[PDB]
């Protein structure tokens, strides 16, 4: 009621009954700025709830004892955590907060980490800085989301507010429960006002972006942050992914008995497959009907092309014959006290026969409740844990097997009874085949591989240069620039002139660390790697490539699991635990290195690589002889990095959240974030996998099932695998699928392979594909709704975050991860309108003077929220597969356009001058009135921008920029070719577009890509604030000339297409006859089922997309200059500008002066753009033959379009389309009416405004 | 390598767009020959070490039998009613001679 | 429990009563009984909104409620023309099974 | 669609082929189970008479 | 008139000789499979002439 | 679905749009006997069974 | 031929959506 | 009143509108 008081117009503003209009929403937002907490928490007092809702609270939860017994000290003074239940408790206790504690200046109740303790562990005092520990910590725990946290709640209770809504196709209000019934809210209040109890502040903390103040209650715990996420997170979820109460209520308690345990995160981390395990693990056991996809393989088996060949029925041979799962999770739940739980969930279960829609959402419903907190630990507890595994090899590499060495390279023995043998025939003939292609040589590729890895997400020289200064080596600091010492780009143009002699001992440096975190894992340590070491490193990625390329290619997501989950064929999914780990100089790297040196030899004899010379080492091969033997570049590269790889890495760690922590140590794993770490991966997988089925396989089995099992399986035809891990394809035989007993055993007989060697296979077999973290269940796609919180963001460093704009950036994200997942659109798209409208106003802090700022509605719905009643048209209009921008905004005013036309004259606006598009009415003084031009182009503005440039001296940056040229191009050839293009260009085809994408771009780029993570604080902020200001207090008189361009068309929609899948069909999950518009889209127009990272790759015209710059402005730019004139050699020298041989760069020339473009390539004249929500769905086809010119009518002569110019065919195959997607229901067939000014006037507009792009 | 220093000629980069415009079409068809050519071969210099060492392999056949990759045929067997395969034949019957 | 409301958006979204029967056709039962513009009979939903819609003139045509079930029940009849689906079975019925 | 469109594998040889596809469903014995009820019909039947 | 005249007889020249391997499997493939697979059947054929 | 698992055959409706990707049409003329092709033999729910 | 206009009328008695003009609501 | 198909102007009188 109170909040009813003051959104009396906004809560029906939204839910469809009046239109959306400028005065309520800005009214709103005034009100969605001016709050308080005791403002709403008013609010969930005065709700009234359902007592479905309510269940039991333990009180243990507000009672938890001193951190002091917790943590201790090592003897090198690190602080780390005493492990009581297993070493990997090692993460963030639940108590005793309000101890260390100092209250705020003028925030009496609130407060801070006591100062006196900082400065006392900055002396070095043990409690001290064990105290200031667990205070960091604690913070950065609590510091783990998006906004703060009451404003999600608030945009929940004014968009929930509404009650229930009309479903508009299916003509009947939804049983969505109401507000009153769910139960995390309830817990959410009563967990909030036993918090707060006698304090008139109400608040349990509050939310600084740096940090957060606490409240000073003696029963206030640090699992409160984290759980009142947790549960803010199921109460949004509930309202919109179509809960029941009972899923809903037993996550609470598992919630609620993690908050109860000895560590929250702790717990978090061992329950994290409760969930899958008792519904997805184990589903339908026995089954009687239901219905599948029936896809089948396109022949050829590295092209990765389907076939969608209709439906097929189910019977009762197709049941769940994986094995039992009973006593392993009753086993999981009585170890913790969650045996009720678990019995609900396997009662729950075992209850449904039939695979259809319900099913399926009841499987997205239990994985929808899963925890989505990010687990964190300070990172002394991921360097000191998770390093110190190590591989273990039960089966070595006998001593014998190796020759002696080479240099320091030893080569394993053709006679050897070792399975290493395989690997090194693999790794030998790859590096032989790689060697002697004439591509390794090009210098543009070898200028690609140097831009390949000096990315601006490039650290650690930070020992590096202190390590060249500790072997007298003269590099220049390079001072006066407003770069940092930090990234690779500066370390590389240090780098630049120096013989490969001097810095071959630049190789054994550390590098330090860098954190992520993740949800409900352990926190993701990526690591750089300094210049030379990741230079040194090209024939391991070379050949590893090479291998996922060429030889034994698994793959460089969802139809393939839609394949494999197919119920005749079962699938097996393979996981490699510590991977990283698990690789190391006893087997892998040793073999690795020893075949790439090997294999090298032969077509690379004394020719150098790039900056590294030949050089000369002995060996003693051969018993008898003992010689010096010459050496090639890429062997002698071998030589050097193989000193690195069996010294083992070390890691300098400094961690901000707990001082005195500072410490290096040395380890053997292998480093994430290298030039080769996923190809490696990828490739050592695909070889073991293969010599396990042709080799190992057959020596230790007697059962003739499962060795004529082992003998049809293989790597090229049924293995797919990406980084660690992947899933293998079982085929289904002639008498349906396969005996599971005979899985089993191969199964278990991989793992005594896996044991071997020194890797650990985590093997899953249930019925299921896992891929890529994709759960599919019989050809049914469902997404993980606890995999994509909409409340946390991840936040590793303890610095302050972004300022106003990006935090309004990050909402259309999550709309759009709500758009991927399958959810209520009547209340998920109703929530993020009040949602984006909560977030729209600031209040600037300026001196001695107010401002006030915000965006229009206008401005949201051109990035992509598609409105719900545009003046007096009918309610839930619109749908959410529209494009954002132009194209979008175009086709739903075109859909609307005589009605609200027609509504321009109701409060009458009236012009005598008749326009083609709007006739009767005018436009400015609606318009300019409803801030919808100035909401338009003020979306058009760009968010968080920053310039710091603290003026650079002309001397050094020109040095600074002369040494990253001279690093990146040292071959004189591509100088000579991109001036030779550069000065053709201005000869022949500047003029028309002034913006060349050229070479010398990259060097200036590179420069400021050092400087966009400056964060410069006051000026450029209050810069933004001055052109808002200034775009706000504007007036235009019309849009773009794209959208002014576009009003002169017409269509028309009719004969409502046939249906491309069955609609009995469980596709994917959250999409049903329930949610009408995007699972009628679906069957509409059916799903994508191509594997659509070849497609975008087949479009991009560059021989082979690699530039280290846009090959989409390249691609652009040559449609650019083709349609608007501009004689052959302005794109000759186009294309030498990205530098070319001269010659290919003008056959190219001449090619695509002619040949006809495919549709979607054609949006680059025009930058248009396939909108991510379409990527699911299938395009290909409608744009073929479903938006097609020539109207059923005949010709209206504003229909025909010049045989020259015949481009605007394909930029109007995206413009009916996007008129198709934008319209709610059915995509239909279109066809093409008048145009108003005829090719001629659409093609001179179109020319006129690629004039001035 | 070595013959690459002493041989005179070097490819001229622009003799084939310097042809097909001599002869041309009406732009109302979709089909093209000229830009069929320039898709279907591709100078970039790659070409002319390849034809360095098809030059070179005379030297040696007793030892050697230099033929031609699989890739370089239809992968169909061809069509005469595709000019695509009319052209692959062009080719083909021009570099098997060497 | 959810599958009574995913079954009543079944028949929501698959039955507006276009339903097939065998009679020869009256001018009494008829499903356009009053098409309310000029009172005819035209004995179908389709045609019969298609009657609606053709009588608005088509520069006028604004997307709305009826607009979209059109489509929807031209959708639908498409898909229950389609005979695989006309002759179809998810579950046994105790003679096929024997 | 099906008539026009089909194709084989790019390197099959069909003896190899069949005798890879057959082989489970001969491993199958269902088809002997069914004669014994064959046999229980018509004894019930001519004793019905 | 002309030209849609001409390519008409082409498309119809050209479907006439495409690349069609499924009649092939017809003449010469599936009569052998399903000789095979009928008497592994629990429905035994039943054939008017 | 028993006869699906034993058939070598195997069903590619892209060869006839690559054996139709041949034929001239010119951009003029507003009958395409071509294009027609490629939007007619997609069957209903695109099923091959 | 065209009939609607601007009119004075809102209120669907079901489904509680408010628009343009009486004859658009019947 | 009533209006047009082209440009949607709406008028008030038929003999307008024609
Ligand atoms: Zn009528
Ligand atoms: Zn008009």
């Amino acid at each position: 009621s109170m909040i009813l008081t003051q959104f009396g117009p906004f809560i029906e503003s939204i839910s469809g009954i009046t239109d959306q209009s400028n005065d309520v929403f800005e009214n709103a937002a005034k009100a969605f700025s001016m709050f308080t907490r005791s403002d709403v928490y008013k609010a969930l007092d005065e709700i009234p709830f359902s007592e479905d809702a309510m269940l039991p609270i333990p009180p243990t939860i507000y009672t938890k004892p001193s951190h002091d017994s917790y943590y201790y000290i090592d003897a090198l003074n690190r602080v780390r955590r005493k492990t009581y239940q297993g070493p990997d408790d090692v993460y963030v206790p639940n108590c005793s907060i309000v101890e260390l504690l100092e209250p705020h200046e003028t925030l009496t109740s609130y407060g801070r980490l006591s100062e006196a303790i900082e400065n006392r562990a900055k002396d070095g005092d043990s409690q001290a800085r064990i105290a200031t520990t667990y205070g960091r910590i604690a913070e950065s725990q609590a510091r783990q989301i998006k906004a703060p946290l009451e404003k999600f709640v608030l945009a929940l209770l004014v968009a929930e507010a509404g009650g229930s809504l009309y479903d508009p196709v299916l003509q009947k209000y939804d049983e969505i429960p109401g507000l009153s019934h769910n139960c995390p809210l309830w817990c959410f209040r009563e967990i909030c006002r036993h918090i707060s109890g006698p304090l008139p502040d109400r608040a349990p903390y509050l939310y600084l972006s740096a940090g957060v103040f606490w409240l000073m209650s003696p029963r206030m715990t640090s699992a409160i942050p984290p759980l009142l996420s947790d549960l803010v997170n199921l109460a949004i979820l509930q309202q919109t992914a179509g809960l029941d109460p009972s899923l809903v209520r037993l996550g609470v308690q598992i919630c609620l008995h993690a908050a109860a345990s000895s560590s929250y995160a702790w717990f978090i981390l061992k329950t994290k497959s409760i969930f899958p395990q008792n519904t997805l693990h184990s589903m339908y056991e026995s089954l009687e009907g239901g219905y599948c996809p029936n896809l089948e393989w396109l022949e050829p088996r590295s092209d990765y092309k389907f076939m969608y060949m209709g439906a097929m029925p189910l019977s009762t041979k197709y049941a769940r014959s994986a094995p039992s799962n009973d006593k392993k999770a009753r086993e999981l739940g009585e170890k913790y006290g969650l045996s009720s739980v678990v019995s609900e969930l396997r009662r729950r279960t075992k209850t449904y026969s039939k695979h259809d829609f319900t099913s399926v959402r009841y499987i997205r419903d239990a994985m929808a409740c899963t925890s989505g907190i990010f687990l964190v630990r300070t990172p002394t507890e991921t360097v000191l844990q998770e390093y110190t595994q190590s591989p273990e090899i039960k089966v070595p590499i006998p001593q014998k097997d190796w020759t002696g060495p080479i240099g320091e390279i030893r080569i394993l023995k053709d006679t050897t009874s070792s399975i290493a043998r395989y690997l090194y025939r693999t790794w030998y003939l790859a590096a032989a085949r790689m060697a002697a292609q004439p591509r390794t040589w090009d210098p543009l590729f070898q200028a690609i591989m140097r831009s390949q890895y000096v990315t601006a997400r490039g650290g650690s020289g930070a020992t590096l240069r202190e390590s060249l200064y500790a072997i007298n080596v003269s590099l220049p600091d390079f001072k006066g620039l407003p770069v940092k010492a930090a990234t690779k780009i500066f370390q590389a143009a240090q780098l630049a002139n120096l013989p490969f002699s001097h810095t071959s001992v630049a190789i054994l440096a550390d590098t330090s660390m860098g954190l992520r975190n993740q949800v409900q894992r352990r926190p993701r340590s990526i690591m750089p790697l300094n210049v030379p070491q990741q230079q040194v490193s090209a024939p391991h990625t070379l050949t590893a490539d090479y291998i996922n390329y060429h030889m034994n290619l698994s793959t460089t997501v969802i139809p393939l699991g839609v394949y494999a989950s197919s119920p005749p064929n079962q699938s097996i999914n393979i996981d490699i635990s510590a991977c990283d780990a698990s690789i190391t100089w006893d087997f892998f790297l040793s073999v690795i290195m020893a075949a790439i040196h090997e294999g090298v030899a032969s077509s690379s004899i004394g020719k150098p690589f790039m900056g590294v010379p030949a050089s000369i080492v002995n060996d003693e091969s051969v018993v008898g002889v003992r010689a010096a033997r010459p050496i090639s570049g890429m062997q002698n590269m071998i030589q050097h990095l193989s000193k690195l790889y069996k010294r083992g890495f070390s890691y300098r760690v400094n961690d901000s959240f707990s001082p005195g922590n500072d410490f290096t140590h040395m380890t053997t794993t292998f480093p994430s974030g290298s030039t080769a770490t996923s190809t490696e991966h990828t490739a050592n997988n695909s070889t073991m996998m293969e010599t396990f089925l042709t080799v190992w396989g057959p020596e230790h089995t007697d059962d003739p099932d499962v060795l004529r099992l082992m003998k049809s399986l293989t790597i090229q035809r049924n293995y797919v695998c990406q980084g660690d891990d992947g899933l293998m394809i079982i085929d289904g035989n002639t008498a349906g699928k396969v005996n599971s007993e005979t899985i089993q055993k191969m199964l278990e007989l991989i793992s005594k392979y896996g044991e071997e060697f020194g890797w650990k296979y985590d093997i899953a077999y249930d019925g299921t594909a896992e891929y890529l973290k994709l759960y599919f269940i019989f050809g049914c796609r469902i997404p993980n709704l606890s995999r994509h919180p909409i409340v946390g963001k991840e936040r590793a460093n303890s610095s302050a975050e972004e300022p106003w704009p990006a935090i309004l950036d990050q909402i259309m994200g999550i709309f759009f991860n709500g758009v991927h997942d399958g959810l209520q659109w009547q209340r998920w798209i109703r929530y993020s309108w009040a949602l984006c409208c909560a977030f729209s106003r600031q209040r600037t802090m300026t001196g001695e003077s107010v401002g006030y700022l915000q965006y229009p509605m206008w401005s949201f719905v051109y990035w992509g929220l598609p409105l719900v009643k545009v003046f007096g048209s009918d309610p839930w209009i619109f749908s959410w597969y529209m494009p954002t921008g132009d194209l979008g905004m175009y086709s739903w005013i075109s859909l609307i356009r005589p009605l609200m036309t027609r509504w321009m004259v109701a409060n009458g606006y009236v012009t005598d001058k008749c326009s083609p598009v709007f006739g009767n009415a005018d436009y400015r003084k609606c318009f300019n009135e409803l801030k919808l031009y100035q909401g338009y182009y003020m979306a058009q503005l760009p968010r968080n921008p920053k310039k710091s440039g603290r003026a650079a001296p002309r001397e050094v940056r020109e040095q600074f920029t002369q040494a990253l040229s001279d690093y990146l191009m040292q071959n004189p050839e591509l100088k000579s070719r991109v001036l030779r293009g550069r000065s053709e260009w201005e000869k022949y085809g500047a003029g028309i577009i002034h913006n060349p994408p050229s070479l010398f771009d990259v060097p200036h780029k590179w420069y400021q890509g050092a400087q966009e993570a400056a964060t410069a604080t006051r000026e450029e902020l209050a810069e933004m604030d001055e052109t808002l200001m200034r775009a706000r207090k504007h007036s235009y008189s019309s849009f773009s000339k794209l959208l002014e361009a576009y009003l002169l068309v017409k269509w028309r929609m009719c004969e409502a297409r046939e249906p491309s899948v069955d609609l009995r069909l469980p596709l994917c999950a959250g999409i049903d006859p329930l949610n009408s518009d995007p699972f009628l889209k679906m069957v509409s127009v059916g799903p994508m089922l191509q594997s659509t990272r070849k497609y975008f790759a087949q479009t991009l015209f560059m021989a082979k997309t690699v530039s280290g710059l846009d090959v989409n402005a390249i691609d652009s730019a040559l449609l650019r200059l083709r349609t608007l004139g501009a004689d052959k050699k302005a794109l000759t020298a186009q294309l030498l500008m990205v530098g070319l041989q001269e010659s290919e760069a003008d056959a190219l020339a001449g090619k695509i002066m002619l040949q006809d473009v495919n549709t979607v390539q054609l949006a680059r004249v025009v930058n248009l753009a396939v909108p991510d929500t379409w990527m699911s769905l299938d395009f290909d086809t409608m744009f073929k033959h479903h938006v097609k010119l020539l109207p059923k009518d005949g010709r209206h002569l504003n229909t025909d379009i010049p045989p020259r110019m015949g481009w605007l065919r394909a930029i109007l195959r995206f413009l009916g389309a996007g008129m198709a997607m934008t319209a709610t229901g059915v995509a239909v067939d279109i066809y093409l009416e008048d145009i108003h000014g005829g090719g001629r006037s659409l093609g001179q507009r179109f020319m006129t405004w690629m004039r001035q792009e | 390598v070595l013959l690459q220093r002493i041989s005179p000629l070097q490819i001229d980069p622009t003799i084939i767009s310097n042809t097909m415009s001599t002869v041309s079409e009406s732009t109302t068809q979709t089909l093209s020959p000229a830009s069929s050519i320039l898709g279907k071969l591709r100078p970039s210099n790659s070409d002319f070490s390849s034809f360095r060492v098809a030059l070179a392999g005379w030297l040696y056949n007793g030892v050697v039998t230099t033929v031609i990759d699989d890739s370089s045929y239809p992968k169909d067997g061809g069509s005469v009613t595709s000019l695509e395969n009319l052209w692959d034949f062009f080719i083909l019957a021009l570099a098997l001679p060497l | 429990p959810m599958s009574t409301r995913i079954a009543e958006a079944t028949s929501a979204i698959v039955s507006k009563h276009p339903a097939r029967v065998g009679l020869p056709p009256t001018a009494s039962s008829g499903h356009g009984y009053q098409c309310h513009v000029c009172s005819a009979v035209l004995f179908s939903p389709l045609d019969l909104d298609a009657h609606v819609a053709s009588h608005g003139l088509h520069g006028n045509m604004t997307l709305t409620s009826s607009e979209i079930q059109r489509h929807i029940t031209e959708f639908i009849s498409s898909w229950q023309n389609h005979p695989i689906v006309q002759v179809s079975a998810d579950v046994e019925n105790r003679k096929t099974a024997q | 669609v099906a008539l026009l469109s089909g194709k084989y594998p790019p390197d099959l040889v069909t003896n190899v082929w069949y005798a890879d596809a057959i082989y489970p469903m001969y491993a199958d014995t269902e088809v002997f189970s069914n004669l014994q009820r064959d046999v229980i019909t018509c004894e019930a039947v001519q004793t019905l008479v | 008139t002309q030209s849609l005249v001409s390519s008409m007889r082409g498309t119809l020249g050209k479907l006439k000789l495409i690349k069609s391997m499924t009649p092939m499997y017809l003449q010469q493939l599936a009569p052998v499979e399903l000789a095979v697979i009928a008497p592994m059947l629990p429905f035994p054929p039943f054939q008017v002439p």
